């Protein structure tokens, strides 16, 4: 089974360098062009360039000619990409993929296997733990069959954050929204809907974990008055 | 460079139906066009290459044709796992170039959002901040509009929105809107409204509260 | 004897088909490095079977030529039936051209169908791509020929040269019968396939070559027949003592038992001997001679052949004949390299040698040609010969590089077939070059009369 | 050293080794049924050896290292195309998509073979791959 293993998320400051890897397995690594494709959110894919581990040759899109450096190490069946003079534009997901045909002369073909992607986040931000606020329905009144609660996780960096209700025991009726940037920092929210009988009667706690700052906080949703 | 335009950019359909999507090249790529399927938590999958060739292992419900500058992908009878993102790539010339995508969404019956409003928490207030949060849950179709009103009067900025992708269980959508003020801006007003506008009604859904009580 | 003249058609035709063979070579040459060249019209495997069958067919014409010429002299006889020579010339050449047109004109599977390969399937085996009727044709031609030239031998004199050539030709047609025997078992098929290809080429074809050389050495030198024939028998003795069990070097990887690895390598390592003894044969007996032959091209040919054969069959056969070495080299550009220098060195060359000797007197021009026609012939010689050595050089290079990149490293470390072919590209180009220098070389030679 | 002792070494040396060779071919032709797994050599594989011959695969490919050197070794292609279980299905696709039409690339003919024929062809090649070739080829690449 032909597989490509890419390295993990990297964070960097503007004007820095990062170097990511793509570990090949289950085919003859020196026989296939390895291609690298960039994807920024709602931007569509662009082809960065390719290395041919067979003879070490490379080919760059002009758009990237100075930004990217590709190399390979045959012994380890791994290919490598280096990005330099990092700007914000460079924050994106980066994929490696294998030409679906073998050989040096098919330089521009389609790909049959992709890696899962390596996220590069470029930022001047500093690691900052989230503030976690519990969100409880407009001052406690007799309402419908359903009740909705929320949890606001505010002002952190970098991503990700993991959130759960009741340590994972409440799984459905949850919506956890994508984080979004406010200035340097991310913020995120999650809502849970539950039968009106269930709470305040029973107990609902929002569980937030932000591994970058080694925080874990729990906020119990507390009826207003 | 040769550039690629995909159309439509998104498309709704139902299991069982047939859909067809488009890919145009700024100049002749001859027969060399490929399509990939993108799904969350799965690596991208080659479907067809050279315009019309099924790649190994792909169900024959998929097919594609075209030459020169105009191409299509077709799915004979849609299957649940076919709702996904579809990209085309030209494999005629250096440098390789991709279309920007077509999103094939699972169609469902219209659903109005459930709207819920939340005042700033006690904790947030005591740190100087005030975030008013509004959820708009489980609606379809995806287009929706949120207005914040403070004491009757629209509120343009301090507002931040987030959307979920189409839920894979019930096929609906969700959205959160957060209006962030300072404790001071917040206490200088009384009523906070969040208004949702969605095709399921001509009149907006309106949730509000008065800061006093 | 005035019925030696029936050799001319066979010689002319052999040279006609030889020009073809080369042309179809050059096509394949180009296809290596331009993969779609002449596609779909003429796929690689079609150009190949044409290149491949013409080589074999034209050599067979040269062989019948040689036999028709030298046999009457040796028997001290008129050739049994000079008409049957002339009629069996048209049957063979017809069936030749016809089967070559079969290949080009109909998709191969269609040709199997068209010729009723269904009933008696013999097609689609290497060197044996000719339909079952095409083969039948070649047997009748061969049987008429054996009878014809054999009757001549039976009445009038037995010479060592006569007998050996005969034994060679009988051996050729007999072993050709296995080309009608096509087992459903792959290994059994392969096992018997070599009874044709190898026992021809390192077996009975060596007696045809030995006796032809031995005859030419008799006439152009004047050295005693007693000594020439004595040497001859030594040559063929060594050929078969090593050759017979030497078949084993094709028996390593087809799925016959392991003891062939031992048997095959040991017996093969002695297979260079006949060819080296043929070098000594020609050098030593051209060395001490009674007369100065008015045709100095024959002596060139005679020597070049033993040298080329030795290098090609001898040295190049030896490089890869050893089981632990062939294991890595089996079915690679090394193989095409050896295949070429040995076929050209021993067989093309031996044929051109006897044509050099016998054509002048076959046309009534005399012993030799005008000194203007001799200098072309040797320009012809050298170009072909030297082009070929370059060809095999380039190919061995492609070969070692192939074994290097493809065969030696472990799973995952080794290059894929297509990938490694891309690396070989420059060698494939230089080989085309060398092939062009060879065509030019052939043309030169043909124009030398 | 006469012409006679030469002629006799020729005769006897020859007639000795022909007999020793027939002896070894007899011994070898008894060995095959188990070496090649003839019991598993079915009508399908035999019907495939026919497709292989009729279409001259050998004119571009090598089978167990013998044939043309223009295209890959097919004795062990099974191991390069998702193995035993999926090979027949692969070969169906593989035969139908030819020629691939990549500019400059060595090209494979369209043979227009029926589903049935490609299935026999696939059995042929699977069988071929499981012959004991004394560990040939060196690796997965042929
Ligand atoms: C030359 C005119 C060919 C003939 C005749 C046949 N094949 Fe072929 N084959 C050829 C090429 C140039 C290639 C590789 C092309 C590429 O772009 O990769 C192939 C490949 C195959 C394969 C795949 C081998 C691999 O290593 O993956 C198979 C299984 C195959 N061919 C089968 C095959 C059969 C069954 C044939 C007779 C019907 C046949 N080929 C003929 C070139 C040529
Ligand atoms: C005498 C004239 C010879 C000719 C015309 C000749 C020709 C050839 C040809 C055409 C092939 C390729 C066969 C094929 O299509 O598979 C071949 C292969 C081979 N030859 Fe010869 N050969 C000659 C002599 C010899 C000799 C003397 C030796 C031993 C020293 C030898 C050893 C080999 C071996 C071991 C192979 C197998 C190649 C492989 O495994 O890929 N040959 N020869
Ligand atoms: C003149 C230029 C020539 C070219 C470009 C050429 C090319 C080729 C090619 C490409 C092949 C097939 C390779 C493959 O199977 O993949 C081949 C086969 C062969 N050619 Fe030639 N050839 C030339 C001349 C000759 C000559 C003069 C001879 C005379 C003996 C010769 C003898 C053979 C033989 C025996 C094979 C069999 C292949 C084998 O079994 O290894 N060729 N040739
Ligand atoms: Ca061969
Ligand atoms: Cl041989
Ligand atoms: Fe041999």
């Amino acid at each position: 089974e032909v597989q490509l293993q890419q390295s993990g998320t990297v964070l960097a400051r503007p004007g820095a360098s990062v170097k990511m890897s793509c570990k090949a397995s289950g085919y003859s690594f020196t026989s296939y062009w390895m291609h690298w494709v960039k994807q920024r959110p709602g931007q569509g894919l662009e082809w960065i360039g390719a290395v041919y581990p067979g003879n070490s040759d490379t080919s760059y899109n002009q758009k990237f000619k100075g930004k990217a450096k590709l190399t390979a190490v045959t012994s380890a069946s791994t290919a490598y990409m280096e990005l330099s003079s990092l700007t914000n534009e460079d924050s994106a997901v980066y994929y490696c993929s294998r030409s679906s045909l073998d050989g040096y002369y098919v330089k521009n073909w389609c790909f049959d296997v992709w890696g899962q992607g390596t996220t590069v986040t470029v930022s001047s931000a500093k690691t900052t733990a989230p503030s976690v606020y519990p969100l409880a329905p407009v001052c406690g009144d007799t309402t419908g069959s359903s009740v909705t609660l929320g949890c606001l996780v505010k002002g952190y960096f970098p991503e990700p954050v993991t959130l759960t209700w009741n340590s994972g025991s409440l799984s459905s009726g949850v919506h956890t929204f994508p984080a979004v940037l406010q200035s340097d920092l991310y913020t995120l929210s999650s809502s849970v809907t539950v039968t009106s009988s269930t709470r305040p009667s029973q107990s609902i706690t929002c569980n937030v974990a932000h591994p970058a700052s080694s925080t874990k906080v729990d906020k119990k949703i507390e009826p207003r008055g | 460079d040769i550039q690629m335009t995909q159309s439509p950019p998104y498309l709704a359909a139902s299991p069982g139906e047939t859909i067809t999507i488009n890919c145009r090249a700024s100049k002749s790529i001859r027969k060399y066009l490929a399509w990939y399927q993108e799904k969350p938590g799965k690596t991208n999958k080659l479907l067809i290459y050279s315009g019309s060739t099924l790649q190994f292992g792909i169900p024959s419900r998929f097919s594609g044709s075209g030459s020169g500058t105009e191409f299509t992908l077709t799915i004979s009878s849609l299957e649940p796992e076919d709702f996904a993102m579809y990209y085309c790539q030209q494999h005629n010339e250096y440098p390789l170039t991709f279309g920007a995508g077509t999103k094939l969404e699972l169609k469902r019956a219209d659903a109005a959002p459930t709207v819920s409003i939340f005042p700033p928490s006690s904790e947030q207030l005591t740190s100087g901040g005030a975030s008013v949060v509004c959820f708009l849950n489980n609606f379809y179709p995806k287009d929706i509009n949120v207005k914040w009103k403070i004491d009757g009067s629209e509120r343009q900025n301090g507002v931040l929105n987030s959307w979920t992708d189409q839920d894979s269980k019930d096929s609906t959508y969700s959205m959160s809107s957060t209006l962030t003020l300072t404790k001071d801006e917040y206490e200088r007003h009384n009523s906070y409204t969040c208004e949702a506008t969605h095709k399921t009604s001509t009149s907006p859904i309106v949730k509000s509260f008065n800061r006093n009580e | 004897f005035a019925s030696q003249a029936v050799a001319k058609p066979y010689f002319v035709f052999a040279l006609i088909l030889f020009v073809g063979q080369i042309l179809f070579g050059l096509i394949m040459g180009l296809q290596y490095v331009v993969g779609d060249f002449l596609f779909p019209a003429i796929p690689f495997n079609v150009a190949r079977m044409v290149h491949t069958n013409l080589l074999i067919v034209w050599l067979l014409f040269g062989f019948m030529g040689a036999a028709y010429y030298l046999v009457p002299e040796e028997s001290d006889c008129e050739l049994y039936s000079p008409k049957l020579a002339w009629i069996l010339f048209w049957v063979f050449a017809a069936a030749g051209v016809l089967t070559i047109l079969g290949y080009l004109l109909v998709p191969y599977a269609g040709l199997a169908r068209l010729t009723g390969n269904e009933l008696w399937p013999t097609m689609g085996r290497e060197f044996l791509e000719q339909p079952t009727i095409s083969k039948a044709g070649i047997v009748i031609v061969a049987l008429g020929f054996l009878f014809n030239v054999g009757m001549t031998v039976l009445r009038g004199r037995k010479t060592a040269i006569s007998m050996v050539l005969m034994t060679g030709l009988i051996g050729l047609a007999l072993l050709f019968l296995f080309s009608f025997y096509n087992p459903e078992n792959l290994t059994r098929d392969k096992f018997y396939w070599w009874w044709v290809v190898h026992l021809w080429v390192e077996g009975v074809w060596e007696l045809i070559m030995g006796a032809i050389l031995a005859f030419v050495l008799v006439k152009i030198t004047g050295v005693d027949r007693e000594v020439i024939e004595k040497w001859l028998y030594v040559i063929i003795a060594m050929a078969l003592i090593s050759g017979i069990i030497g078949t084993g070097h094709h028996y390593f990887w087809i799925g016959v038992p392991g003891y062939w690895l031992w048997l095959g390598s040991v017996f093969s390592a002695l297979e260079p001997l006949p060819f080296f003894a043929m070098v000594l044969f020609a050098f030593n007996t051209i060395n001490r001679r009674r007369r100065d032959y008015p045709n100095r091209a024959v002596a060139l040919w005679a020597m070049g052949t033993t040298v080329m054969a030795f290098l090609g069959a001898g040295v190049w056969g030896f490089m890869h004949t050893l089981a632990p070495v062939n294991y890595y080299t089996h079915g690679t550009q090394l193989t095409a390299a050896h295949g070429h220098m040995a076929f050209y060195g021993a067989y093309a060359m031996i044929v051109m040698t006897i044509i050099s000797y016998a054509m002048p007197r076959l046309r009534g021009i005399g012993e030799a040609m005008d000194n203007r026609s001799q200098v072309l012939e040797m320009w012809g010689f050298w170009l072909m010969t030297v082009a070929m050595v370059f060809i095999t050089l380039f190919l061995s290079a492609a070969g070692v590089l192939q074994v290097w990149l493809q065969r030696m490293p472990a799973d995952g470390a080794a290059m894929t077939f297509m990938a490694t072919q891309d690396q070989l590209a420059i060698f494939y180009w230089l080989r085309e070059g060398a092939g062009v220098v060879f065509l030019i070389g052939l043309v030169a030679y043909l124009l030398s009369f | 050293f006469t012409k006679g002792m030469a002629r006799n070494i020729y005769f006897g040396g020859s007639v000795f080794f022909i007999l020793l060779f027939l002896a070894l071919t007899y011994h070898t032709e008894k060995t095959l049924p188990e070496r090649t797994n003839e019991a598993a050599m079915s009508a399908a594989v035999v019907r495939g050896k026919l497709v292989w011959e009729q279409n001259n695969c050998v004119g571009c490919h090598t089978l167990l290292g013998e044939g043309a050197y223009f295209a890959p070794e097919l004795g062990n292609v099974v191991g390069r195309r998702g193995g035993e279980e999926g090979f027949n299905t692969f070969l169906q696709a593989w035969m139908k998509i030819q020629p691939l039409n990549v500019p400059g690339r060595r090209a494979m003919p369209q043979f227009h073979l029926s589903e049935g024929q490609v299935d026999d062809l696939a059995e042929f090649l699977k069988w071929s791959s499981k012959i004991d070739t004394n560990q040939w080829p060196p690796n997965k690449e042929g």
